[PDB]
């Protein structure tokens, strides 16, 4: 499924953080549109 | 008949109007205030006259 995330705080920490502990995600940037994250 | 769903929603965000700067002012009431109070508020609603 994917849902949007819409970055509340700085933009790498939602980035560089979500790749770390959830390999398993695919996070399509929408340019300041935020995030929508899609996987299991 | 879904990515539209997910590109309305998005654009809704990526497309704004522009802002609209509110400025402030005070005035100097000559006369009566609270019948000038009343002609701001029934001529142009939208003053914010405090």
């Amino acid at each position: 499924i994917s849902e949007i995330y819409i970055v509340r705080g700085q933009k790498e920490s939602v980035l560089q953080f979500l790749r770390d502990s959830f390999p398993e995600l695919i996070v399509t940037d929408y340019a300041s549109g935020g995030l929508a994250i899609e996987g299991p | 008949r879904t990515s539209v769903n997910r590109a309305i929603i998005l654009l809704g965000q990526v497309d704004r109007a522009p802002e609209i700067p509110i400025v402030q002012r005070i005035y100097t009431v000559r006369g009566q205030a609270a019948d000038i109070t009343a002609l701001l508020a029934a001529q142009y609603p939208t003053l914010r006259v405090t």
